């Protein structure tokens, strides 16, 4: 309404804002925050270790790959699918793998296939 | 009377809905972020306050593994993934209405998919997704029912020992307490009365919003602790204002150290209090997927003589589906109906012996006596075969006059 | 009497005195039929015939001692009565939770 | 020993005792009034405090919820209420004390 | 805080009471509606009623 300035949302938040100068309205978003988890085997294994990006579009952070749980560096996505050795978010698991060694990113496997002559 | 017993004559077959949940949210919080934004004279004075940011990221980080291995402590019973047949004949039992639906790319059960569609900031606080997804869930509950159709009971206690449906219903029968002559010849009637139920579950889901009541609470639960934690971080708690930009562009530091003292004050308190409640909210969830992982490896990979724990009634089988954040158990139950009259004798006299039914009980239509199984009428003459002496005639109080048969 | 209320529980004692009186009857009279369908009438002998056939032991066993039976039962839950009169530390859970 | 076992010869019917507790007293809290009741600028200063007395609400009506789910739970496992027969003869089992 | 540490102590008891609450529906259920095979779950020795 033309005698507003500021727009707020449900969190009480400063949601927009009228430019003074030139009369817009402009959306405010908090610029790209998140947490970082390591991933890493143990320290005796090796060193290696892949960072995970949580909630994070891994634009605004082999080498770089996209999961649902956020931007995973470090970790070679494999379409082969093995037992979860470490959790990463959905569906998708890490493992310091041989083949190479390094540390792989894939689909968990629920388990072996198995179809009973009925 | 002492002289009366009540035998059934017909029964029906019963499928019940219990909905249990199994996972909550789980919520990640930044101490920092929350607490003093990116003002960094504030994060230098919580450091000097004390440790309690590492201690309710220590318990934020066990809720969520928690509820993790709550979702694998009920759904990961199996080990193996079963295909069912292509061919879906089971002897007249349809569950279509309960196997995944191939045309759906979701490849969920019309129930499964039911229960999804029905029950369906950046302050710090990040919502983590679950270790399993959605699909996944589905292919363990398939898996299950696979098995369960297939084999019975036995994939739950070795290899899947492969059988056909209605010799497993005839033993499920048998456990219940019935022979299995009852299902062999009822075989169409109670095929037909397990489809009814089956078709009668998804409108009675529907129907009535209230069923997955449960769910929506613990969702609703957590959109409410995490509103109320978002508001209070607009509360002043004694300082002039609740923006940290404005307390650092308004004031000199020595000064300003007193209200940022309350803001940070006011909001661990916040923070603390939804910690300890996620913790007791976390312990209820995990007294509910223990009692939903109980009930798959009670009610589902077996059959289960607990009375009310599997379903009302004679439990014969138990089927599940997945919902957001929780379990649905089909309970297919066994219920007596068609109840008569007769009158029963504890022993029957003759040639000067006490005879016992070795299985049923002792029944007369007024002229003749016959013995029936307990939970059916199926009335037969007694014979030496289905008797045993074991006793004088004397000493048994109620005793009746009556020829055994040889 | 400063802010603090105690609000009335939804059912009565006399309520839960009607459940537990409808519990025992359909137990004394039905057996376990009331818990899974129709309350299929029995005789409380024959009943307890099939609880000890449940157990392992033939009806015959508790035909023959039929009167025994009944008078060690009496006996118990006559005693269950002075038990409780003279302990009062049997109901201490509930004291403790008061 | 590998050649000897012991076989019961008669038996006693035993009749034990076990309380549970069931349900707790519902309690509810007037905020305004425990911590200042009348005091108008208390009341205020309250408000400017922050939103604490919503949650206990919440808090204590989610409680007495529960206990009135737990007693329902408990009690209400029949849905007819059985009646026994005038005459209280049930093979010699003396129920009057139950 | 007073009156927060007695919200926080009693929603423990109340767990504690659910908990006991549904031991005794479990309890009603399979001692009561039914004999019950399982071991000191219904009384010491061979439940019976
Ligand atoms: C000065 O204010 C007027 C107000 O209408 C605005 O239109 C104008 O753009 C402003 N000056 C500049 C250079 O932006
Ligand atoms: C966020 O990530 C997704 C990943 O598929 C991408 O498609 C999208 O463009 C990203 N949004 C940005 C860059 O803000
Ligand atoms: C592995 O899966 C990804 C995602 O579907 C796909 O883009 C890629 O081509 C696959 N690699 C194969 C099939 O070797
Ligand atoms: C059955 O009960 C009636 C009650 O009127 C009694 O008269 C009769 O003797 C009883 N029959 C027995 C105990 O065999
Ligand atoms: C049992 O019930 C079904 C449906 O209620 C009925 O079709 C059938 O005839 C009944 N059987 C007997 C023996 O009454
Ligand atoms: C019963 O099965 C047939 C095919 O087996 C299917 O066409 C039908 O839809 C099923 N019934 C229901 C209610 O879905
Ligand atoms: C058995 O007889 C009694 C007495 O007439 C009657 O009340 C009851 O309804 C009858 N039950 C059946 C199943 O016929
Ligand atoms: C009882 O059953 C026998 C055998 O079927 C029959 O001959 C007799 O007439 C029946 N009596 C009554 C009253 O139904
Ligand atoms: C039937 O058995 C009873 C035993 O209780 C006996 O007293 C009676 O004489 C018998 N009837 C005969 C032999 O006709
Ligand atoms: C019992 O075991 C002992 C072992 O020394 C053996 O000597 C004895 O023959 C066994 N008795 C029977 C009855 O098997
Ligand atoms: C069992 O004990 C009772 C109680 O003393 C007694 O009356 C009865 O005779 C005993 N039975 C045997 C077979 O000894
Ligand atoms: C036992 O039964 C008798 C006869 O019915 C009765 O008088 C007595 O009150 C009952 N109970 C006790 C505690 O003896």
């Amino acid at each position: 309404l033309p005698f507003q300035q500021f727009g707020r949302d449900i969190a009480d938040t400063t949601d927009a804002v009228r430019d003074p100068q030139t009369l817009e309205i402009l959306d405010i978003t908090p610029c790209s925050f998140g947490g970082v988890s390591v991933i890493t085997p143990g320290t005796n294994t090796s060193n290696q270790v892949a960072v995970l990006y949580q909630g994070v579009n891994c634009t605004e952070v082999s080498n770089v790959f996209q999961t649902r749980a956020g931007c995973l560096i470090g970790a070679e996505y494999v379409n082969n699918s093995y037992e979860c050795d470490i959790p990463i978010g959905a569906g998708i698991c890490a493992s310091y793998q041989t083949q190479s060694q390094s540390i792989i990113a894939y689909t968990m496997s629920l388990g072996a296939e198995n179809s009973v002559a009925y | 009377s002492n002289n009366s017993i009540a035998i059934p004559t017909n029964f029906t077959i019963s499928v019940t809905t219990e909905i249990l949940p199994v996972s909550m949210t789980k919520t990640s919080v930044d101490c920092t972020m929350y607490i003093c934004g990116d003002s960094t004279e504030c994060s230098n004075l919580l450091l000097q306050y004390g440790s309690f940011c590492t201690q309710l990221k220590r318990a934020l980080t066990g809720i969520a593994v928690e509820q993790d291995k709550n979702t694998q402590e009920v759904f990961a019973q199996v080990k193996q993934i079963y295909k069912t047949p292509p061919i879906k004949y089971f002897g007249g039992f349809n569950f279509s209405q309960i196997l995944p639906d191939p045309s759906k790319p979701s490849k969920r059960s019309p129930i499964e998919d039911l229960l999804f569609n029905k029950v369906t900031k950046f302050n710090g606080l990040t919502v983590l997704p679950p270790l399993l997804t959605d699909e996944m869930i589905a292919q363990y509950t398939s898996a299950l029912l696979a098995g369960t159709i297939t084999s019975g009971w036995t994939f739950g206690a070795g290899p899947a020992l492969q059988i056909p449906f209605p010799m497993q219903m005839a033993y499920r029968f048998n456990g219940i307490g019935v022979t299995q002559n009852v299902l062999y010849e009822n075989q169409k009637l109670i095929a037909n009365q397990f489809n009814s139920a089956i078709g009668k579950i998804q409108d009675s889901l529907s129907s009535t919003p209230s069923a997955l009541g449960k769910l929506q609470d613990v969702v609703n639960h957590n959109a409410q602790a995490l509103n109320t934690l978002v508001k209070q971080l607009s509360s002043k708690f004694g300082a002039i204002s609740s923006v940290l930009n404005d307390i650092l562009s308004r004031l000199d530091p020595p000064e300003a150290e007193v209200q940022i003292d309350r803001l940070i004050t006011g909001r661990l308190q916040s923070l603390q209090t939804y910690v300890t409640q996620q913790l007791i909210r976390a312990a209820e969830i995990r007294a509910s997927a223990n009692l939903a992982a109980t009930k798959m490896s009670e009610c589902v990979l077996g059959q289960s003589k607990r009375v009310d724990f599997c379903g009302k009634g004679y439990h014969l089988m138990s089927f599940p589906q997945s919902a957001p954040h929780g379990v649905v158990f089909l309970h297919v139950t066994y219920v007596p109906a068609q109840e008569k009259n007769f009158t029963t004798a504890p022993a029957i006299c003759h040639d000067g012996k006490a005879h016992f039914p070795r299985e049923g009980v002792f029944v007369s239509n007024g002229t003749h006596w016959f013995v029936t199984q307990r939970n059916f009428y199926e009335p037969q003459i007694i014979t030496t075969d289905n008797t045993f002496v074991s006793g004088n005639c004397d000493v048994v109080i109620g005793i009746v006059n009556n020829t055994v048969y040889d």
